[PDB]
């Protein structure tokens, strides 16, 4: 944003937001499906005691 | 300068121990065409090389 005029400072910023964004969303999923197997855990822990 | 390297065997030569000076080069407008890369030509002097 320092660096390029506003429009070509906005083409590469798309460029990294969509990155940045892409990468955040695969780890949110893999932790929301890790996050569903521990629930699972927890259930049994429950049960056990 | 009034002689330009010969484009056959031109050399490039290397800058040191500078105060940048885009925004003056830009401002005198001394030559015609200014188009720049990565930095922006609208007197990006801020950066340092």
């Amino acid at each position: 944003l320092s660096r390029l005029d506003p429009p070509e400072a906005e083409v590469q910023i798309d460029r990294l937001i969509t990155g940045r964004l892409q990468s955040l969303q695969t780890y949110v999923t893999q932790q929301l499906i890790r996050a569903a197997e521990i629930r699972a855990s927890a259930n049994l822990a429950a049960t056990k005691m | 300068a009034t002689r330009f390297a010969s484009v056959y065997a031109w050399n490039r030569k290397r800058i040191s121990n500078c105060v940048a000076d885009y925004s003056v080069l830009y401002n005198s407008a001394s030559f015609s065409t200014f188009k720049c890369y990565g930095v922006s030509p609208t007197k990006l002097n801020d950066l340092c090389f």
